This record gives structure tokens, sequence and C-alpha cells, in this order.
């Protein structure tokens, strides 16, 4: 079973905090609230690796006191002056932690975007289906519901915004369980029989999510997994790329690149016991190894939901939860980065389940 | 032999040369005279080579006389040689009390002079109300450019403070001070001198705060001589830190001052800043151009100048005897001493044991634990074995050692004096050793008159000592404290060690549980009214005080108990450290250590650029850290990479396990050490 894997090959270490602690903590271990919410324009530094080494070095001539991912990585301090990123950045009223973006580049190259807020409606609006739309669909069962709204939906300056990677921080606190699934295939997969085993692997992964936060109410009808699928009703698919973003539970918040390692194993485990799920992703697949599971580590860069590869967007596919209280607001979260980053801010006492073992 | 009734305000020195001489030489000595207007006048005195090599430590006159390139503009001439200058100076101080008579400073003083030559030949003491010495402020400030190359000096010398290298620089350098910008701001109300420098050598009065004097000398050398100064007017001394400004502005006052044709002053000065690895206590000695004290609480500076003859402390232990005198009077002062206590000194060794005291760890319950001291008793044993041993030795030194022994309980500043003064007053085995015989034999009766007065002996030193009775209570710890006060005592002046006043063994606390982890870590604590007290742990920083309350709230609680248990408490109230400490996990300065030039962090490059912030290093090095920062090598405020409160959090709880497992070992017996588990718990809080 689950629970004799989640006994027998998991050991567990979380530490407590509360009242001023939580808050602090939260603060200082994820982005800052204005990071992830939208905004008119960006402000941010993003360039080429030379002219970030560059700038970085131009920076470091105004750090007197102490002292090229791992560097743009680590430069997150704010106290109760401009933080120091905003000699990078130039901009002075930037808030820290900030998101820090790897970038492919045509026809080659990679650059980095490390930036404070950014306009996230020129990324998602053309994807973001209208409310009269969803409330308009008529389609009473959740599955032929999701079916439909998924029919439905439709210089580093320029390349940010067509192809873009979140890096990991090990320095920051992980509010969400963002997996990459690598599905080889053999034989196409329908969409509608792909849409089932998306409905069947999240049941598994909410147990899984259960299994590993115990002090918690991970409902698996209305835990809001987010689903996107990397195009190619079918992508006339021949590996299909998948994306599933998790809100970790509100009183938990996970610490450290084995834990999130850990994590995905579990989940992983999870998925592959659940005998109505390997009949849909059966008979097609070569493999099993479902989900990669180093790519968690301090420097590695993931690939983010609306953008493509340098080209499968990562848009949506809505495995609506079954007995979920309000689909527009299911709809409405998949646009929000706070949903599919991983160090958003979290949407009393807090635990941070900093060990797997 | 005219006489008149004036006071004194400095003595500072003014020339120094050699007659047709090889084995002695002379000197030149301003008086600071005042009266109910103020006046300047002279002394010669004669130092031989042997009085210079008994003051300095054996060396040669001919190198304390080609120090009269000090009154040029190369300004920083003690750099060269420290002890040479502690030296002189503490020798020009002793001989003229020995040619001319008693001189004091501020003491209403019978002068005379000769009118043929004008030096004062004979000082007599007096009586009259003298004036009120009276102050002016000083706020000095200047640009003082020394290219960051002072990790040349720091690379010869490793554990030099930064002080030491702007100082040394400096000197290789001397026109940094004369291109330097400069702000000054005297403040004696009198006239108020505020001034005006782009550069120090581009341009009230001058002549409002001083005056400028001249006077004919005739000493016996070759002609007459003219000596110019600059006498105080309205104030006696400065008070105010930038010691390169101070330099730098008497320096051009020196040359403004002295550009007309009359002999030139010694301008020289001393501070803990003109030693490679610095010094503990802050200072400014004057003993050259200027004239007058700069003082770096006023009240004791003001004392201890007046105690000392301004020599301390820049002379360092010489004020009550020189350095060569010492082993004579430690072996007479042995002689004096009974046969009995001539062993106990024989075989004196830091580490032997005396009395039988309580083996770390170790607890005493619920009785009445006292802790009982003797107030600056090496004080007191160093002046009155010192007396003993004037045979060996010319005691004016040790009148001033007695004035400070007799003046510490009722002026804290004696006894902070006291305080750095029996540390070096040998540091000379023989004092040492000596000092270390009659503890023993201090600590001995304590421990026999321990034994008929209901106490027992648990820790200490002799003169600081603590220990438990077997017993209303505060009515017998009375009685042990008069009985070992007399026992003490008549033990002294049984060896003929005859103090200046009379004992005081002063009951530091009544206290009615103790626990001991250490040779030094000791906690103490009273239930019936808690009055605690703490004394091993280190206090490094902030973050060791506010770890050492935490470690006083835990073991209140864990001897309230009164073993499992009290992990848990300890344990929690680690938990409850780290939680507070990720609270001020950006504050850098309360990371910080402060560590001695003595035990070893590489320092920055750009730490040798922040400008006149390095001039106020002299004796600690202020460093968080896994790379270390000299926090206060850098302006205001800092941007940092956050602090490893890691590496601090694992010291300071190093301490603490110290602390926790003596406390657990002691009071139950439980050999298992105290361990936080750090890494497996609270660790993530900053990685």
């Amino acid at each position: 079973n689950i629970g004799e894997y989640v006994k027998h090959n998991v050991t567990p270490r979380e530490t407590v905090l509360d009242g001023d602690t939580a808050k602090a903590y939260l603060r200082a271990r994820t982005y800052a609230p204005g990071a992830l919410t939208p905004a008119p324009a960006y402000c941010g530094a993003v360039d080429s690796a030379t002219k970030m080494m560059g700038r970085l070095a131009d920076a470091e001539k105004l750090l007197v006191p102490r002292g090229r991912l791992l560097r743009l990585a680590a430069t997150e301090q704010q106290g109760p002056t401009p933080p120091a990123i905003a000699a990078l950045i130039r901009n002075a009223a930037v808030q820290t932690p900030l998101p820090v973006y790897r970038i492919s580049m045509v026809p080659t190259g990679q650059a980095f975007a490390a930036l404070a807020w950014d306009d996230w409606a020129r990324i998602t609006r053309d994807a973001r289906l209208a409310e009269a739309v969803v409330s308009a669909e008529a389609h009473p069962d959740h599955g032929a519901l999701g079916r439909r709204l998924t029919d439905r939906i439709r210089d580093a300056g320029g390349q940010m915004y067509v192809n873009r990677n979140e890096i990991f921080n090990g320095a920051l606190a992980i509010t969400n369980i963002i997996l990459d699934l690598d599905i080889a295939l053999k034989e196409p997969v329908p969409f509608r029989r792909l849409h089932e085993a998306l409905g069947h692997f999240r049941r598994g992964a909410l147990a899984a999510v259960q299994l590993l936060f115990p002090a918690a109410r991970v409902d698996p009808d209305a835990y809001p997994c987010y689903f996107f699928k990397s195009a190619c009703p079918v992508c006339s698919c021949t590996k299909i790329g998948l994306r599933v973003c998790m809100p970790v539970p509100a009183p938990y918040v996970v610490h450290g690149s084995l834990t999130m390692r850990g994590v995905a194993r579990v989940i992983q485990q999870a998925v592959l016991l659940d005998r109505d799920f390997v009949e849909a992703i059966g008979s097609y697949v070569k493999n099993f190894l479902l989900i990669d599971t180093g790519v968690y580590a301090h420097g590695h860069s993931l690939r983010l939901p609306y953008f493509a590869k340098i080209c499968g967007r990562l848009l949506p596919v809505f495995v609506i939860p079954p007995a979920c209280k309000d689909v527009p607001a299911f709809v409405a979260a998949h646009a929000d980065p706070r949903r599919f980053h991983f160090h958003a801010p979290p949407t009393r006492e807090i635990r941070v389940l900093h060990s797997l073992g | 032999i005219v006489w008149v009734e004036e006071s004194v305000s400095a003595i500072t020195l003014y020339a120094v040369w050699l007659p047709p001489a090889r084995e002695y030489f002379h000197a030149l000595v301003y008086f600071v005279c005042r009266n109910a207007e103020g006046r300047a006048r002279f002394a010669e005195v004669s130092v031989t080579a042997t009085e210079l090599r008994d003051f300095y430590g054996s060396q040669a006159v001919v190198a304390a006389a080609r120090a009269a390139t000090t009154p040029a503009a190369s300004p920083l001439e003690p750099l060269e040689n420290p002890t040479l200058w502690r030296a002189l100076y503490a020798c020009v101080l002793a001989a003229l009390e020995r040619q001319t008579g008693p001189v004091a400073l501020f003491a209403p003083l019978r002068i005379g002079s000769d009118p043929r030559t004008g030096l004062v030949v004979k000082v007599e003491r007096a009586w009259g109300p003298p004036a009120a010495p009276r102050a002016a402020l000083l706020v000095a400030e200047a640009n003082i450019d020394i290219d960051p190359m002072l990790a040349a000096r720091v690379a010869e010398h490793p554990d030099a403070r930064l002080a030491w290298a702007r100082l040394a620089a400096i000197r290789d350098t001397p026109q940094c001070a004369s291109a330097a910008s400069l702000t000054v701001n005297i403040t004696t109300g009198t006239a108020l001198f505020a001034r005006e420098y782009q550069t120090l050598a581009f341009p009230g009065a001058f002549g409002d705060l001083v005056e400028v004097c001249e006077v004919g000398l005739r000493p016996r050398h070759p002609q007459r001589v003219t000596a110019r100064v600059l006498l105080p007017r309205d104030y006696d001394y400065f008070v105010s830190f930038s010691a390169p400004a101070l330099v730098a502005l008497f320096r051009q006052w020196h040359t403004t001052v002295h550009a007309a044709p009359a002999l030139a002053p010694v301008f020289a000065f001393l501070g803990p800043e003109f030693e490679v690895r610095g010094g503990p206590v802050p200072y400014f000695a004057v003993l050259g151009f200027p004239g007058w004290p700069t003082f770096t609480l006023v009240r004791g500076a003001a004392a201890a100048y007046a105690a000392l003859l301004g020599a301390w402390p820049a002379v360092g232990a010489r004020v009550v005897l020189p350095p060569r005198a010492w082993p004579g009077v430690a072996s007479a002062a042995a002689g004096c001493l009974l046969p009995a206590v001539r062993e106990a000194v024989a075989r004196w060794h830091p580490a032997t044991k005396i009395i039988q005291l309580l083996d770390p760890p170790a607890a005493v319950g619920p009785v009445w634990t006292a802790r009982f001291c003797f107030p600056g008793l090496r004080a007191q044993l160093l002046a009155a074995l010192a007396d003993l041993g004037g045979s060996g030795l010319g005691r004016t030194g040790l009148a001033r050692l007695d004035a400070l022994v007799v003046a510490a309980p009722s002026e804290p500043w004696a006894g902070a004096v006291l305080e750095r003064l029996v540390p070096d007053t040998c540091n000379c085995p023989a004092l040492r050793q000596l000092l270390g015989g009659v503890m023993a034999a201090v600590c001995l009766q304590i421990e026999e008159t321990a034994s008929s007065v209901k106490f027992a002996v648990c820790g200490g030193d002799g003169g600081a000592f603590w220990g438990v009775f077997n017993v209303a209570a505060s009515g017998v710890i009375e009685d042990a404290r008069r009985a070992i006060e007399t026992a003490v005592g008549a033990v002294l002046r049984a060896n003929a060690v005859r103090l200046r006043h009379p004992l005081c063994l002063a009951l530091e606390g009544v206290y009615t549980h103790a626990v001991a982890w250490s040779q030094a870590g000791v906690w103490f604590w009273n239930s019936r009214d808690n009055t605690d007290h703490l004394g091993g742990f280190p206090l490094r920083g902030p973050a060791y005080t506010t770890a050492a309350g935490v470690v006083r709230d835990t073991l209140r609680r864990v001897l309230g108990l009164t073993a499992l248990t009290a992990r848990g408490l300890m344990e929690d109230a680690c938990d409850r450290l780290i939680l507070d400490a990720f609270n001020k996990r950006l504050d850098a300065e309360y990371w910080s250590v402060r560590v001695s030039p003595f035990e070893a962090d590489p320092l920055p490059p750009t730490a040798f650029r922040g400008g006149a912030l390095l001039d106020a290093e002299h004796y600690w090095r202020r460093v968080v850290r896994s790379v270390g920062v000299p926090v206060d090598l850098y302006p205001r405020p800092l941007v940092l990479p956050p602090v490893d409160c890691a590496h601090h959090l694992r010291e300071i709880l190093r301490e603490i396990e110290l602390v926790f497992t003596g406390v657990l070992a002691g009071v139950w017996g439980e050999g298992g050490k105290f361990v936080y588990p750090f890494d497996d718990k609270m660790s993530f809080l900053f990685a």
C-alpha cells in the first residue's frame, strides 16, 4: 500500500513555529507579497549571462560591507532600507525575496531575469476564459465540464515572455508541490483517456499529500490540483509533458531540495499504486517513472505554465475537482502565479517539514 | 629663590638634550602654574643612564636624546619606541620630585625660582583654596587620506590593530596630516573656538583661547635660551576617538606657533593606538608640545590625573616603582616574611591547589550559601608588601599607590586604576610569586577560621571566595564575616604585612542554592527571594547577554524542580532562544563577537578603507560571521548577506551546553552530557 511505504521509507522531521515567528518565517522565506501579484510593467534585471555577470560586478561595487545564478539566487535581504537587489535591479522600491528565472534564447544561450513584479496579464490573458463562458457551461458532469473548458481555451525582454524557467532556491521555503510529468508513450493516447488519467492521478496524489501532511484537512474531493499540459483534441501526441501544481496545505510549508525530492517520490508511489490510474496510463506508456525528482535542487530551473520551450505551451487542462464548490474560482487560479511557483506567498502556527531523510 | 603660592595644572616635557656628556642627559620641564590667571615656568632636571634603564627595563641615553627629532613635523615618534617614551617621561617625573621637591598637581604649592636663571629650584607644600580645575570641550574630527595598501602594515604585523596601522601610515607619509580636512570646536565659554579647514595647511581667535609666552632661561646650557609655550587661559584640560585628528591639529598648531626662531618643544603623544597590539583602556597622553591633557566620569579622569601626576596611564607600571627595582623589593619583602609564608611563596604555582574545594561539577542544595569578598585585596597586599620591601630600594610612587589604595573604597575610579595597575605592576615574576604566596596563606587562614565559625569554603580565590554553612542564619553569617576579617588581619600583621586601611569583608550575597560546573562557572539562587548570580558565562556580545539571561531563567526553573524534566526545560529554553534569535536574524551587531589581538579572522581589503572608523579600534575587533565581517570598519547601515546565525548559535550553544551538562551532573548525577540537536532540528531556519 501507500501507508506502508510512508511508514518504512520516510523519516519526517517537522518544526512548529507560532505567533510572530510564523509570520516572520513566511515573510523572510517566501517571495514578497507584491512579487507575484500582477503589475502594469516589470521592474527587474534581465540580461544574458555575460551582461548579468557584468551588472552583478557593478552591483557589488556598491556592496562594500560583505563580499552567476548561485549569486542571483543569493541576493536576498531587505532590512529597514531598500533591499540589496536594488543595486542590480536599479529600481529602488523592490521587495525581497523575488523570483529568479532562467531564460532559453534563440538560437542558443541562457539569460536570467531577477525581477520583483511583472504583468502576468501579458502571459496569461490569451488563456483566461470568460466568467460568462464558465457560468454558461450546460455541462453538469465535472469530467465533461473540464473537458469542454479545456476545449474552449483557444532580446531577453522579449524572450522571457515566451520562455521562462523558475530557478529553485534552497534558501527559500516551498509553498507549492510542483511536479513534472515525463509521460513516454509508444501509442498516442486520446484526450478523454488522458483527462480521466489525470483525474485518477489527483486522488492518489492527494492521499499522498494527506499522509505526508497529517495536521491538515486535505479533502480528496475539493483539494485544488492544477494540471497543465504541453501542446504539440489530442496534441497529436507521440512524449506528453504534464505539470501538476498543488497548494502545500495551509499549516505546512516544505523546506529543502531533499524534502521535495522525497515528496515527489512519495507521490509517485501513490500514483503507481492506484489501480484505476494504471489502466488509463497503462497499455500506452513504455516506462512508468512518471515524475522527475532531480529537478528540485538548488539551481535547477523548471519551465513555467503559459510558457513554451525553445514549443509546447503548458496551457492548463482543467481537471476539475469532484464535489468542487466554486468552479469559476477554480478556473481563476490557473492564471495566478502563486499557484504554480515554488516559493510563492502562501494563500497562527505553521509547521515546516524540513526533512524526510 | 623667590617663592609664590601657585598650583601646577600640568607637568609636560618641553626639551631633552645632552650637555658635554656621555652617561647622563638633562631635560627642561614646563609648569602650567596658576593662582587666584596662569604663568609658565620651567624646571631643569638631570637623568643618568642608570635611572633611565631602571625605569625602562634594560636602552641608552643616546637613544632618548636622539628622540629630539620630535621637535619637527614628523609627528608620531613614540611609534618607533613607545617604551622609550614611557621610560623617559617616568624618569623625568621621578628626577623632578627628587631634585626640586614634592610636586603635585592641582594643589597649593610654594614654588621657588632663581632670578638669574628663571627655573624652579625648590617646591614645597602649602595652604590655600586652589582654583577649581577648569575644562574645555573639544570636538575634533578630520579626514586623513591614508591609501589602502594599511594592508602592508598589517601584513608585516598580523594581529595589529587598525588604529596603529593608521598611525604608522601617517608616520610613513607625514603630508597626509598636512592635507586633511579638519573641523574643531573648543567651548570654554570664555571664547568659542570653531574652525574650518579645506586642507589643514590652508586657512574667535587662537589668541582668545591661549597665550603665547616667551621666557628667558639660562640652564647650566651653553648659552641663554628662549622657551616659547602656549599658556592655557580659563581652562586646564580638553575633554572629549580620532587620535590622528588631534595629532594633525596639534601638529599644525606647532608649525604655526613655532615658525619663528626660538626652541621648539618635544611634541610627543602616547596612547593604546601607539602599540601594535593595542591597549584595553583608552587615553590620550600629552607629554610634549601643547602643554595640557586631552582626556578621552570626567571626575575620575581628573582625579586619576591629580593622583598620579598625569603619568598614568602613559607610563604604565612606572607610576609606583621602576621596573628594574621590582626584584629587589620583592626579595626584600620576602625576607621580612615568615619562613612558612616564605616557603609558601617558594612553591606558588598558578595551578597548585591550596584549599580543598568543590570539584566541578557540584551542587549544594537548600543550605545558606554565601559569597564573600575582600575588595581590592590584591592591591592592598601589593601596597603593603611594597612598603615592607622598600628596604630593598624613592617612595613617592609608593605614596601614589597608597593614595589609590586608601581612596578605592570611596572612589570607584581608584578601583578601576588599581584593577588596571596591579595586573601590570609586574607582568616581573617575583611579584606574581609573592602575591600568590601571601594569597595562599590568606586562603589557609580562611579555611582554619571557617572550621570554627560554622563555615566551609566551596570555591573562590582567597580575595573572592564563596562557601556554605552548617545552620538566625544572618547572625552566623555576620559572625563568620567578623571572625574571618579578624583572622586575616592577625595573620597579615604576623607577616609584618601592614595594610593602609583595615580589611573589610563584603557579603556580596546570602544565597540558598549553588551549582558549579568549572573553575569560574558558578550559579547561585535564592528561593526565599529570587536573587541569582551567574559567573563564568562569556559575554562576547549582545547575543551572549541574551543567552546569559536564558541560562539564568532555565536554571531558576530547573532548580525549582526541587532529571528528565530538567532536560525538557533545558531543551525548550534552547527552542525559545533559537526562535527569538531568528526574530533578530538580520541585526549584524547583535551576533558580533569581540575578539582580542591575541585570539585568532582575516581582514577583508574593503575594511582597509573605511576611512576614519579604523582609528577607533585600539583593543577589540567586533566580527560577525561563513565569512567574517569587521562590522565597525564599515559605515552605517550595513548591506550584508544573512548573518550566519548557525555558527554564532553553535558557539553560544556550546557554552550553554557546558553550563547545562555541569548542572545536570552536579545536581542529579546524570553522566549524560546535554547535547542540543541543532542540525536535526532548528538548523533549517538559516539554510
